[PDB]
This record gives structure tokens, C-alpha cells and sequence, in this order.
């Protein structure tokens, strides 16, 4: 069966090189063109270029010619795209895709590239449940994951053991250039004194893991 | 809808780009006109045109900065009423982000009763006939909103004579109707394919009167037309119509 | 190069209703192709060669058009149809995509539940104060959040973030975060989040006094 | 909850919009009219039209927000009025879940003797629906009490 | 790719009345098949090959149609027929079902009996107060419940749940649950449930005063 | 007689895989296609795919491709379905079924698959009859079953002896992510002082059974 | 100034097949309109305002498009649909039509019946000889007719005429007229018409010998 | 019954065209086969298909 | 029903105008190719290309087609007629059958009209002897591409396996091999008759569920015959 297997996510300093790969299987490598597509947080799909694996013949979107380079390795049935001088503008998801005729019939799973010159771990602060976050017997509580760079962070609750209303809001770009995110959960207000709520924050770029216990405020 | 319109008084036309073609191409319909009351609270409120238009969804919309609108009275009249509506910013998308099309409207141009209006609009810059054009006859005293205007009321727009007309003989029609406080003189007319009979009535009281019209033809199913001679309307007062029936009407 | 203009950019339709979206090419092409993408995953071939259904696409989908004018139609909206649809051409180099139609699920109005959070003492000990206002499980997306500090309306010191439509009830949730220096937070007392939404007859306010339990 | 109608008076367009010059298919019977005694306890109660219409069960009902009804009486003279009935909620199913199709009725337009009445109705957003009836005279068992 | 559209999605019929439901295929099929399903059991083959009755299925049922349009007809509704009916085709891959017609029993109007329940003392120990209003054995299903606390209209703090038609008398019952903090519950005295239903000439109100056993 | 007997229910953490079985008997296994059908609670029937036991050939609804795998074992006259990476949207009844032409003539009894990240037994509170305002004829009483996960709970009355007049409502998902329901019964008001009414609540996912006696509140 | 290009100029469609014909405008127009014309009568308004059907037009017809690209579609070809379709614009002066798509109906192949007719004696007396070969009720329209006079192939002295498709059986008929002077005609004996057509495996020849009845 | 059939031996496609790799939709039932005795009342007769 | 084509050979303008180093847009589909078995029987058939093209310039007099195997050969197809573009309801389509197809080869085909990479071009890589069309190639058939032995292998005792298979008319010698984690048995078989024969192979270990491999030694394939596989199973 046809499969296009892309390499894993990459955190890379701007100015360095990176080469992401597309491992194809289930068909005759040389019969089908390989395309590459960029998708920013703007959600639009931008064609980068395509390559005929037979002879390596290529055509590019001219906004990418000389920024990206496409190659093939027939022996491994693998397609490659190399950014030789990465800039901050190149952080995005990158897809490979196979076409016959004008349409793409199989897609790779996507490769996230993050261009960062430095990393910064987040501070994790509690959003403590109170009567002003309670309604209909439901208490809201959460974790504010503040001032990290670059994306992404993941947030779980009670190590995946928590069944509840979960809202993890998309990160927001602060005017400092650092990101901030809130993860909130809704729970029975009657549970706030017997059940404990811990948010598990992971920031892979900085190798930061933080577990933060969230409890209601009480006066001294 | 990010771009908005600020409209102003530039002439800058010629009543010739409106009559560039004697016949205007019949599919220039992105331009609509509807009359609106200036004041809701008022019955004799002034009536304005609400001229609305939709913009083409194509790449040339990026080159658009103003729309010009001219209204012409056409009654051996000339134009001299043009407005120029400047768009406040450039158009980034060929449609609104959640909008069938880019739509704008301008309210202005006081409307007269029973008047024919030619309205043409042209985008700036860009062919050099009207980009959009519409013909428009304003409503008269029979329209549901215009009937309460003072000139219509005083011409009998709200007169309810409740005409009953019965074929009495082979050559007579009996016409009953309720008079108006607006006048004392009336003319009753019976018409099929031509006028077949006329009678004049003088009645000073507010009463339900009766008049015999002698007819020269077949009256069953003909129209009865009541002309009142109210002040301010002379011989151009609002006519009331009915239809002649077989009486008795029961078995 | 063929630019593909998609309309409308965003739309919502109730389950079972008919949906049309259009793709207009800047010059004539031989075929248009359509991809469906749900958030966070790869596009899937959806309609190809203008009117053919990819393997697996229900026949409630149809595509038609020719030259520069194309459309995708859903005869009856289903909940799983919620997605972004991109049209696409390669009759000319470069290969191009359209700007996308984001199709969301319409549902009945639902008013937000509003919650407010003071800054934690941990954040204060670090020098900054974030006050968080939460709007939970509301529909439609449009909502106005106004911060008041000691009844003074704020502006320019808050940022909003909104979730995608919930998988079960199709609602949105929104967080609004007001950020102040520790100095400014400790100078004022009453912090209020004022929420305007279609599902509320009058704006709802949630507030706290600094230092209350 | 289920949608009901809130009806009010409307100025409406000129009665030319009612002149069907193409024939509508005769088995489109979605609009009905009958006369009812307004007050049953009275000997001479006003006689009203009970105008009923059925909403077709397809895609477009979910976009429907109002139905417009105009009545023209032709006897010894014409009469002409219009109402707009707004639907109170949006339509969730293309038929009513405790009945069949969606049917609504408006009672109004007092009926005069010996008059032929033309009734047309159209949905908003868009005569699509039409029905006429000639009212009886003083020999009819209901009108004889006038 | 063939999709099957069933109409109506939900309908009610009195015993003895004629019932029709339709199944429309996005394109032509060789046969349509119908399954009956009652709550809590497997679907059963009912009509197959468009017009054949499975063994034992009452002959008041019939199927007909061809091309893309098919129907199931009950000459005379019986109470044992209340069920969901699905159509189904396998003239092309994938095998597909229609979305189903749920057929319920129409009966005479019956007004609800209304009951209101204060929160138990056991629950109040936990900090939360659930106030329950019960509408019992009413018909038709449509009913409105409004909560009032010290005559103030509530909104956003209640959830409703409705049973399926009772197997014996064909009525519905409804619960409305108003949930408050203990703090807010102990602040007010009069808790009222106001019920609107076609079988009541004026809304019925049931109330209790907090702590008045 | 033809019978299709399916394996028993499974409660599973989100992300796990499961394989359920369908044991056929009473006919020649290889002569008839076996189908699999998903039904979420209260909703529509979705075909997953089918398998020819003669040659092992399969076809899938593409919404399930990759997620589901069909197999048979001729020696046992058994069909199998493997569903991978379960999400909460996969909680449903799953049927196997037999066809010869295009219709299904025999169905299995169904297999419930439930995705739960945790389980939680309910609290059961009394809905105490308004003995304060007795008579008028019938009194209502009940049990409020709050804050459990996942579905379902079972509620009987008086160890199964009281069925008449009992209404157990559909569960509602609270904004806390937990479920709640009420079960009520209507009885003659004069029975409040003579009869005993106990609601027996069973929540199999958490092995919690709760019996709660519902009594008129102290009136004098 | 705007002109309209229609494609294809001529096409034949199998009964039951989907038909599309396109109209391309030299620059953008607000609407397109379509007229049907059957041989020997006036064009009739068919689809107007791009997608509205005139009264009586089968709902198997639809129109769509925008900008510069439009099309007319028949979901399933019927014999009654065979006609010439013109698109038309009046977004600019002059009012213009496209050149039309002539749509014919496909049927099964049928070989012609061939007949040859000698010149009459009345005509020869005037000095000219017309020899007529008739190909009757064949399909498809393409056919080759070769005249041979004492086995000498003719060229430049014959004209063909072809009927329109028969309304009832959808076939064509064709005449080929070989014209000679009386002088040349009376020099030869064997006048032959040889027909090549898809429905004949081998060419058919019809002959007469001059002056033999 | 106006059209009748005249049948003969014909070249057909390679027998791989009959190897469907999916499941055949169960309602594609236009083609039926049953066996018939070539000579009845006679014992060891060839058995034919009636397609 | 259209103008006809008469095709013949002609030299070609060297294999540089076809295989450029840029991509041609994928929706330029005026040139189509498919591989076809020319002979209708089940014996050895030549495998050829069916090259089709669609005909917006009005008239024309010839279309040139070149095929490159990685070989280089071109055809020039003259039209005997022209019509001053599309008379039938389809487009205007022609096809040429020719160019024998070799195993496992990449094919570049380009075409251009006379008078007038190129807009008419199609590429495809041919499969091998397991392909449903190419298995009918003579070299594949002679390697056993059409052999259907229908192997049944049955465990008789703890040290015996019964292997049944149908022989091929292409040869008389076969080697039956039984393998689990190692080869546990072998038999070289001679069989002159076309039948479903049976052979006992002596096994040294547990033979249940092992692979059985049948290697035919047809004189034309040497040691490169297509091998057939089955599995040892229990007996009824
Ligand atoms: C104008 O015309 C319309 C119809 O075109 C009339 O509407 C009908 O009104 C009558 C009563 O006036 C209704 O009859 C009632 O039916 C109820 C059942 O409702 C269901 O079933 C009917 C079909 O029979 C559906 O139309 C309906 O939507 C529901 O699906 C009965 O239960 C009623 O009795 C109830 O009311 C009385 C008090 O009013 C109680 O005492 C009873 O115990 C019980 O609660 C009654 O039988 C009929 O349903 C209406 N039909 C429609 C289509 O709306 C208008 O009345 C008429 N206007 C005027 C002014 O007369
Ligand atoms: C619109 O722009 C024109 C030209 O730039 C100018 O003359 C006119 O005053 C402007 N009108 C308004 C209302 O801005
Ligand atoms: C308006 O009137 C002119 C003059 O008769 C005519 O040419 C033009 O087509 C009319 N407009 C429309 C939209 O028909
Ligand atoms: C003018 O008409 C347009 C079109 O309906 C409308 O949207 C707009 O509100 C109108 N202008 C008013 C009411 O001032
Ligand atoms: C008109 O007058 C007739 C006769 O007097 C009366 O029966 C009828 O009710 C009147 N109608 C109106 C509309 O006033
Ligand atoms: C119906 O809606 C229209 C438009 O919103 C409004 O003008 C009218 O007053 C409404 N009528 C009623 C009876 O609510
Ligand atoms: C059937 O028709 C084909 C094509 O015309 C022909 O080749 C074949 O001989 C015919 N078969 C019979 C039995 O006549
Ligand atoms: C017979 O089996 C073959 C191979 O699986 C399949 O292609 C064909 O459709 C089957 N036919 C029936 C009637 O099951
Ligand atoms: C095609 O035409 C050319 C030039 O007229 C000629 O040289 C060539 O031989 C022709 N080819 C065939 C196959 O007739
Ligand atoms: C054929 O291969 C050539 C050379 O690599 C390439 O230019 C062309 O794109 C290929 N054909 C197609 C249809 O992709
Ligand atoms: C060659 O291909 C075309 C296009 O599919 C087809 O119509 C034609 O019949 C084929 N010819 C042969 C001999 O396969
Ligand atoms: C092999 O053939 C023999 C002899 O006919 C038979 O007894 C045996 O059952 C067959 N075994 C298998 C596995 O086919």
C-alpha cells in the first residue's frame, strides 16, 4: 500500500542547514512526481516545488528557489528537501506528496520545523479555583504557562488520568516575542477538597518538564 | 467588512457618459434602488433613494478607489446630481470574508412621486460607459407608503368610497358610493373597452349617495371609475375603481 | 500564475443543510482539485479532476465547473464535514492552491459561562500580574470582553485566545488575559471582566477584589 | 423548542407581484384557505380567513426566517393588505417531529360577502404559493347571520 | 459512494393511521433494504430486496421504489411499530445505511404532573445544591421549564433530560436540574419551577421555601 | 439455527487497541460475508467493513481504514475486528452481521467498547417526596445519581421489585466531564408512611454499587 | 465589445449520459443566457440569468458559471434534447451570441440501404444527365460514396446532401448526385455507386446498365 | 422480446479481469447460473450451465 | 468516425527535446499511454504500448511520437484527412499500437504535431513478471509466470510431509523444500505427466506451519525460475 513516511520534527538554529526526508513505499518510486508544501500558522498551503525522481528534474515556486533544494535517492525510494540557510520565516509544517497528473493522491504526515536561535523554558503558574470560577456546581481551574520560546508546549492533567472538561487554548504571541498558554479544566466543585489536580507541562525545546499542583485559595 | 465609503459632492461627470449608449446593456444589474422614508415617526416624511451596489469578485477590485453615482430625471431633464463615493482603504479580498459580495449603499437623492429615474454608476478607475445602470419609476399615490404623503392624501389617496354598482336595466347602471369631506363634485364613469356612460354628481353632505349612469353598451363586468374634484388636484385627483354587478345578487 | 480565489473564506452550516463554496481561477485551467484538511493533520484528496470523488468521499459531495469557475457542493451537511477545503491546480507552473474555505458547524446559540482568576502569588513574587477571564462553551464565536480596573475601562493590555469547536457540542471557549505590572496590580482593587454575547440578554460581569478569598 | 410564527402588518409590494403569468403546477397544494366564525358564542361574529400553508421538507427550510401573505378581494371593488409572519426559531428538522410536514396558519383578513379573494404567499429569503376562494352570499348558512 | 437520505428523520403516528417514509439514494441502486431497531437491541431485517417481507413481519408493511427513490409504507399504524427504521444499500462499495426514521406513537394530549425536589442534606455537605423539577407522563414531548429563585429568572445553570415514550401509556417525562453552590442556595428562600405545556391552559408553578420541610 | 455470538464488553483507556471476536455457527462459515457495524449510543449505523471468509478479502469504510482490521479463522468459524488507538468518539456498540446478497439476515448481539481515561463511581442523593404537602393523590420520589464516569449506571428500585411508574432519565454530560441522571417513581402519597423505597444504583466501570433509601423528610 | 466562445461546436451524446457545454467570455460578464433552437424554428429562451430555467424546461438542465466561464449541463441525455444551444450576453454592447453547440443523439450503428436511380428520359432530352445514389436511414453520419462509370472513378462532378437526424429513429439519409452532359452519359454503360460505412463490413455497390429497365 | 441473441465464441479479456480485489457489492445480481441436464430421461448426459 | 492515420518510421531529433530537467504541468493530459497484451490467447503474447493522444490549433497534417527506453525510436503518423476539430461527442482522439515493452524499464514518450518538455508527453515504468499483463511476456512464461501448481502440503507424521502440486508442461524436475527456522527437509522430483501429483518429503524437525518452497528447474530459467510457496498444514 502507498505510504509516504516523513522524518521527525526538528528544532534548528537559524543559519544552519536542515534536510527533511520523505520515505516512500508501496509503488514504483520513479513513476510519480514528488511535491513539497509549506503550511504556516496562517493555515494556507504554499507549493514549494516538485521533483521527478527519474532524473532529478525540478521546478520551484520562485519564492523558494535557492532557499529550498529538492533531491532524490532512487536506491532508498526517498525524497529530500534541504534548507541550507534557515531563517525564522521557515518555521512551519512541511508536507511531501505524490502526484500523478495535476492532483496529489497521497500525502506525507508532515514535518514541523522550528527556527529558534535560543530557547526559554516557561514559568507555570496556577489558576486557582474559587467561587468566582464556579458555576452550576462546576469549578474551573488551570495552569498558566507563561513566557516560553519557541513553540510548542504540551499540557496534560494528572498524567492522563483526569476525565474532565478540558480546554487548552492556543498559545498567544506576547509583545516580547515569547509565548504564553493557558490550559483549563472544569471539575465538580464538590471535588476540590478530596481530589488533587496537577498539570504536567512539557517544553521539549528547553528540556523543561514542570508539574504544578493547582489548589483553591484559602486565607492565612 | 473592512473597507468603508465616505461619499461626497464631486460633480466631475457629463450627462453624456450616462447616455453613451442609447440602449444601456441590459445585464448591468449590480445596482439596485429602493425608496426609504427619511423619518419613521412621520407620515409626510421625505422619501430618499437607497442606492446599493455589489462589487465584482475579480482581481481588478484591487485597483478600485471610488464609485461615482449619477441620477437623471430623464423628463427632458439633465443629470447634475452625481455623488462620488471614495473607498477608505484598498480591497484585499475579492469578496468579504463572510459576505456574498462587497456591498455598499448610499442614501440620498430626494424622490418625487410618479417620476422616472435613470441611475448610473461607474467605478474609478475604468470601457467608459456606466459600469452599473438601472431604470426606476418612483411609486405613486397608490403605493402603501407614499399614500400617506400630504400631496397624496389631499388628492384622495385615502378616500374609501366603497363603490357598489349594479346593472339595473339593459341600458342603466346604479352607482352607490360614500362621499368625502374633501369635495362636493364627482363624476361616475362606466367603461368596458371604451367609455359607455358618464354621470356627474353634486353632493355637499358626507353621505352614501346613489346615481344612475345611462350606458350605451354592455355593462356587466365593466369598470366603474369615480373621479372626485377635490382641491389641489384639479382634474388629476386619484380615481377610484369598481366593477358592475348583476343585482339582485342572491337567489 | 493561476491564483485560485475561494469564497467564502469562512462559513458555518447546520447539519443537514446544503453547502456551496466556489473556486475562481485567474485564468482558465483544465481541471480543479480539492483537498480536505482538518486541524493538525495532512490534507486528503477530496474531489479531483473537477468532479470525481476520491476513494472514500461520500456522494453528498459534488464538484463541477469549467474554465475559470468551479464549485464544491455538499447536498446535506454532516458534522464530520467541518474542515478547511483547498482547491488546487497544476495546468500551469507553478502548481498553486486556493486560499481555503473554512467550514464550521452551525448550532443553536449558547451563552458563555464566565470565570475570572486573580494572579497567583507565585507570579506576583516574580514581578508580573496576569488576570485571566474565561468564557466556556459558547456559540457563536463572536464575543466582546472588556476589562475594568477600579471601573476604568482597559484597552491595549489584554490578549484573547479561542479554542476550536468542541467535538461533542460544537462550542467555543475563550480566554482573555489582562497583564499588569506587579506595581499596577497592587495599586488597584476591583478587577472586572465584562462579557457581551448573543446568548446573554445584557452584558454579564465577573469581578473580584484583590486580596479576597 | 419548536418554531411558531409571530405575525404583523406589512406595507408590502404593489399587487402586480401576484399576477402569475406562468401557471404553477396544479398539484402544489401547500397553501389552503377556509373561513371560520371568529366568535362562536355570537350570532354575528366577524368572519375571518384561516390561511394555512405547508413548508416543503428540503434543504431550504433551514434558511427560512419569515413567510409573507397578501390578500386581494375582488367584488364591487378591490382590497389589498399584507402580513409578514416571522418564525420564532430556526428550523432544526425539515419536518415537525411530532407531526408530518411543517404547517402554520394565520387567522385574519375579515371576509366580506360575495367576494372573490386572491391569496399569495412567499418565503423570505426567496407568487410561489397561491389560492383563491369566492365567499358566499346571504344564502350561505354561516353568512346568513350577518 | 452512494449515500441514502431518509425522510422524515422523526415522526409520530396514531394507531390506525397510514405511515410512509422515504429513502433517497444519491444515485441508482439495484435494491433497498430496511431494518427495524428498537431501543436496546440489534436491528432486524424487515423489508428486503425493496419489497419482500422477512418472515413474520406484519403484512401491513410494504416497500416499493426503483432507481434512486424508495419508500416503506405501513397501511395502518400499530403501537408495536414504534421504532427506528433504517434503509440500506450494497449495490456499490462501501455498504451504506440511511440516517434513519424514528417512528413514535401519537396519542391524546396529556398535561404533566409537576414535582419539585429540594437538595438533600447529604448533598449540601459537599457544597453543591441540585434542585430537581419533574414533569411526569405528558404528551406531546414539547415543554418549557423556567427556574425562578426569589422570583428571579435563572439561565445557564440548568440541564434537561427526557425519557423515551413509555411502553404502556406512550407519554414522556422530563427532569430539569438546577445546580447552585451551597453558598448561593442558602442566600435565597423561594425556589420555583414554572412549566409550560400544551395540556395546561396557564403555566403551572411548583415551589418550595428553603428549609421548610 | 444460525447464530453470531460476539465477545464481551471492554473498558479501555484512550489510545489502546482491542480485538473483538464474532463466533458463527449453524452454517458453512465460508459461504457468507461477515460485516461489522458501529453504532454510537442513540445515533445512526455506520458500516465499518466486511470480509469474505473464503479468501480473506476485505473492504473498508474509508473513515475506518487503518483504524480497523478484519480477519477470520476458518477452523473456529470466527471473525475478528481489531480497532486501534481508541478515542472517546469510539465508545459505541459494535455489531458483526451476516450477508449473502446485499442485505444482512443475521446480526450478532453487539459488543460495547468504552474509552475512559479514568472511572468514577456516583454519589446517590435522595429526591425526598413532598410529604410536607401530601395527598392530592400521587407523590413522586427518586434518586439523583451524580458525578460518575463513564456511562452507564443501572438503577432499579427495591432490588428489582418496583418497576411500575419508574422513570430513569438519560444521562447528561455535565460541563465537569462527569455524568448525572435522576431516576424517579410515582406512588400513592399515603404509601410514604407504609412502604419502603430503595434505589439500587450500579456502576460497573468502577465496581461501585450504592443502595439509598429515600424517605419522607421529618415533618413533626 | 465582449465576444463569446462555445465548445464543442458539435457533439453527440449517448442516451442517459451527462452532457456539458461551455461558454467562455472574452472578458467578465454579469450573466449568461442560453437559447435552444431546433431546425426550422426560432430560438427559445432556455436557461437565463445563468442558472434559471424557463418554464417548461426539464430539470435535467442546469446552468452555472461566473466571470468569463459558464456551462450548460444535461444530467442525462434524452432524444428530445438534441438541438443547437447558443449562449448570449448583454453585459456590453453589442449584444452577442456564441456560435452554438450542435448537440445530436447517439444510437446504434445502422448500415444504409443503397439505391441508384438513372437519369430520366425527360431530363436527357434537355442535354444533361443526373445520376442519384441514395443512402437511407443510417447511423453514424460519416459515409463515403464513390461513383464509378465503366469502372473509371469520378471526381469533381458530384454533390452530396445529408438530412438532419430523424426525430423518430435518429438516423441520417444522404443523396449523392453525379451530373454529366448527355454527351458523356451516352458513351458509357455501367454506372455504379459504391458505399463505405461503419455498419457495412464490406463496401456495397449498386449499379445499372444504361437504357436497361 | 423483439431483440433476440445470436451467440458465438469470441476473444475475451485476460482472465485477470475477473479477480476483484475488493468485496463485490452483494446486490450486483444481474448474472445468474444454474446447471441443467443436457438429455433428460437419459442417465449419463453432459451437464450444461444455463447462464 | 474521424480522419485516419497511417504511421511509419522516421528518424528522431535526438533524445534531448523530451527528457528536460524541469517539470511539465501534470494536468497537460493530451497524450496517454497504457500497456496492452496484443494476443488474446493465453500463450505467449507480445506486450505493446497503446499510445493515445487528443487534438487549440485547428488543422494539422502529422503527429510525431518518440519512445525512449532506459533505446530510441520514433514514429510519424500522417493524417489522410483533416476537417476545417471534434465531430463525435468525445474529443478528437487517435491511438497507435506498437513499441514492444520490456521488463522493468522506464519509458519516456513525447509527441509534437506537424506543423508545430512538450505538452504531449507521458512517462511510466514497466513492471516485472508478477504483473498481470507482463507475466504473459515470453521470458516470464518460460520462467513459470503462468504456473498455478496449487500447492497443498500436509503433515503426515512427526518426520513426514505430504506435498501435492500440479506439474507444468514446461518442465519435468522440481525441488520441494520445507523450512521453519532452518531447512528441515528436501526432495528432488521427476514427473513426466501433467497431473496433480503427490510427494513425501522426509523432515527432521517440527514441520507444522513451515514454509514449503517448490523450485522448478525448467530448462529455460536455469536457477532463476519463479519459485512457488505454500505452508504445511494438518490433515482432514
Ligand atoms: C385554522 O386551521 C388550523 C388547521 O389547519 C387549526 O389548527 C387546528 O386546531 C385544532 C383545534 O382548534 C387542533 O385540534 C387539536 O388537536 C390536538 C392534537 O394536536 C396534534 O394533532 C394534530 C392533528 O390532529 C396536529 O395538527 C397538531 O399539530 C398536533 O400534532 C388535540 O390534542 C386538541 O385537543 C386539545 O385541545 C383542547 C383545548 O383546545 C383540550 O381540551 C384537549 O384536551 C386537548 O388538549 C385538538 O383536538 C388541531 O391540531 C390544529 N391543527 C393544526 C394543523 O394546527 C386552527 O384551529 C384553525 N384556526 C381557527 C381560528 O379555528
Ligand atoms: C474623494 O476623492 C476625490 C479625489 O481624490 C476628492 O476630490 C473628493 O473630495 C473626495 N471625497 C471624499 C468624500 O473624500
Ligand atoms: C434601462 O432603460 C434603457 C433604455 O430603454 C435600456 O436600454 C436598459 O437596458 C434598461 N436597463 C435594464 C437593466 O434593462
Ligand atoms: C439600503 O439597502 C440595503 C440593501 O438591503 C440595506 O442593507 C441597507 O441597510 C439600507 N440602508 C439603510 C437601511 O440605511
Ligand atoms: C360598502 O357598502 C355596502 C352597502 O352599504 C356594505 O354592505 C358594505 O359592508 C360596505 N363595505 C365597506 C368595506 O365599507
Ligand atoms: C418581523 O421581522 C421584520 C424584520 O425583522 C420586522 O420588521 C417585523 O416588525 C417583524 N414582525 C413581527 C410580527 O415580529
Ligand atoms: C457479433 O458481432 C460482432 C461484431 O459485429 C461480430 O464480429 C461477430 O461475428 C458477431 N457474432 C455472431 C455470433 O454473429
Ligand atoms: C467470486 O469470488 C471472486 C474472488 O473473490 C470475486 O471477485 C467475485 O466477485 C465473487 N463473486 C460472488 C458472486 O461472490
Ligand atoms: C508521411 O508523410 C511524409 C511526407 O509527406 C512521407 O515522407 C512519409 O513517408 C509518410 N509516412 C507514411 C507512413 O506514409
Ligand atoms: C516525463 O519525464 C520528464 C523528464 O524527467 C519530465 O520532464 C516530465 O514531467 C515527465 N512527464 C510527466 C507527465 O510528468
Ligand atoms: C487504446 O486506448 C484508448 C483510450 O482508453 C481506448 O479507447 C482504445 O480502445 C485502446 N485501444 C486498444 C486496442 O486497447
Ligand atoms: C494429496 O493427494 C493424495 C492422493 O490423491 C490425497 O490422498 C491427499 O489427501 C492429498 N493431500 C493434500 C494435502 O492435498
Amino acid at each position: 500500500e502507498v505510504q509516504l513516511q516523513q522524518s521527525g520534527p526538528e528544532l534548528v538554529k537559524p543559519g544552519a542547514s536542515v534536510k527533511i526526508s520523505c520515505k516512500t513505499s508501496g509503488y514504483t518510486f520513479t513513476e510519480y512526481t514528488i511535491h513539497w508544501v509549506k503550511q504556516n500558522h496562517g493555515k494556507s498551503l504554499d507549493w514549494i516545488g516538485g521533483i521527478n525522481p527519474n532524473n532529478g528534474g525540478t521546478t520551484y515556486n520562485q519564492e523558494f528557489k535557492g532557499k529550498a533544494t529538492l533531491t532524490v535517492d532512487k536506491s532508498s525510494s526517498t525524497a529530500y528537501m534541504e534548507f541550507r540557510s534557515l531563517t525564522s520565516e521557515d518555521s512551519a509544517v512541511y508536507y511531501c506528496a505524490r502526484s500523478y497528473y495535476g492532483y496529489v493522491d497521497y500525502w506525507g504526515q508532515g514535518t514541523t520545523l522550528t527556527a529558534a536561535a535560543s530557547t526559554k523554558g516557561p514559568s507555570v503558574f496556577p489558576l486557582a479555583p474559587s467561587s468566582k470560577s464556579t458555576s452550576g456546581g462546576t469549578a474551573a481551574l488551570g495552569c498558566l504557562v507563561k513566557d516560553y520560546f519557541p513553540e510548542p508546549v504540551t499540557v496534560s492533567w494528572n498524567s492522563g488520568a483526569l476525565t474532565s472538561g478540558v480546554h487548552t487554548f492556543p498559545a498567544v504571541l506576547q509583545s516580547s516575542g515569547l509565548y504564553s498558554l493557558s490550559s483549563v479544566v472544569t471539575v465538580p466543585s464538590s471535588s476540590l477538597g478530596t481530589q488533587t489536580y496537577i498539570c504536567n507541562v512539557n517544553h521539549k525545546p528547553s528540556n523543561t518538564k514542570v508539574d504544578k499542583k493547582a489548589e483553591p485559595k484559602s486565607c492565612d | 467588512p473592512e473597507p468603508t465609503i465616505q461619499c461626497g459632492s464631486e460633480p466631475g461627470p457629463s450627462p453624456e457618459w450616462m447616455v453613451r449608449h442609447t440602449l444601456t446593456p441590459g445585464d448591468l444589474r449590480d445596482l439596485r434602488v429602493e425608496t426609504i422614508k427619511s423619518n419613521v415617526d412621520l407620515e409626510d416624511s421625505p422619501i430618499l433613494m437607497n442606492i446599493s451596489w455589489i462589487l465584482r469578485a475579480d482581481a481588478s477590485i484591487r485597483l478600485l478607489k471610488a464609485t461615482k453615482i449619477c441620477v437623471m430625471g430623464k423628463s427632458h431633464f439633465q443629470s447634475y446630481s452625481c455623488i462620488r463615493c471614495n473607498y477608505t482603504q484598498a480591497f484585499q479580498t475579492q469578496t468579504r470574508p463572510s459576505g456574498g459580495k462587497w456591498t455598499f449603499s448610499y442614501v440620498g437623492f430626494p424622490v418625487e412621486l410618479n417620476t422616472v429615474y435613470f441611475i448610473g454608476a461607474h467605478n474609478i478607475p475604468n470601457e467608459d460607459g456606466p459600469s452599473m445602470a438601472v431604470n426606476f419609476t418612483s411609486p405613486g399615490c397608490l403605493d402603501h407608503v407614499m399614500k400617506y404623503k400630504k400631496k397624496c392624501i389631499e388628492a384622495g389617496s385615502l378616500w374609501k368610497p366603497n363603490i357598489t354598482a349594479c346593472k339595473r336595466s339593459a341600458n342603466t347602471v346604479e352607482v352607490n358610493f360614500t362621499t368625502s369631506p374633501l369635495g362636493d363634485r364627482y363624476m361616475a364613469l362606466i367603461q368596458s373597452t371604451a367609455v359607455i356612460g358618464t354621470s356627474y354628481v353634486s353632493e355637499k353632505e358626507l353621505t352614501r349617495t346613489s346615481v344612475v349612469v345611462h350606458v350605451t353598451g354592455e355593462s356587466e363586468g365593466a369598470v366603474v371609475q369615480l373621479t372626485p374634484y377635490f382641491h389641489t388636484c384639479g382634474n388629476d385627483c386619484i380615481r377610484q375603481r369598481g366593477t358592475v354587478v348583476q343585482c339582485p345578487q342572491t337567489g | 500564475q493561476i491564483v485560485l480565489t475561494q469564497s467564502p473564506a469562512i462559513m458555518s452550516a447546520s447539519p443537514g443543510e446544503k453547502v456551496t463554496m466556489t473556486c475562481s481561477a485567474s485564468s482558465s485551467i483544465y481541471y480543479i482539485h480539492w483537498y480536505q484538511q482538518k486541524s493538525g493533520t495532512s490534507p486528503k484528496r477530496w474531489i479531483y479532476d473537477t468532479s470525481k470523488l476520491a476513494s472514500g468521499v461520500p456522494a453528498r459531495f459534488s464538484g463541477s465547473g469549467s474554465g475559470t469557475s468551479y464549485s464544491l457542493t455538499i447536498s446535506s451537511m454532516e458534522a464530520e464535514d467541518a474542515a478547511t477545503y483547498y482547491c488546487q491546480q497544476w495546468s500551469s507552473n507553478p502548481f498553486t492552491f486556493g486560499s481555503g474555505t473554512k467550514l464550521e458547524i452551525k448550532r443553536t446559540v449558547a451563552a458563555p459561562s464566565v470565570f475570572i482568576f486573580p494572579p497567583s502569588d507565585e507570579q506576583l513574587k516574580s514581578g508580573t500580574a496576569s488576570v485571566v477571564c474565561l468564557l466556556n462553551n459558547f456559540y457563536p464565536r463572536e464575543a466582546k470582553v472588556q476589562w475594568k480596573v477600579d471601573n476604568a475601562l482597559q484597552s491595549g493590555n489584554s490578549q484573547e485566545s479561542v479554542t476550536e469547536q468542541d467535538s461533542k457540542d460544537s462550542t467555543y471557549s475563550l480566554s482573555s488575559t489582562l497583564t499588569l505590572s506587579k506595581a499596577d496590580y497592587e495599586k488597584h482593587k476591583v478587577y472586572a471582566c465584562e462579557v457581551t454575547h448573543q446568548g446573554l440578554s445584557s452584558p454579564v460581569t465577573k469581578s473580584f477584589n484583590r486580596g479576597e478569598c
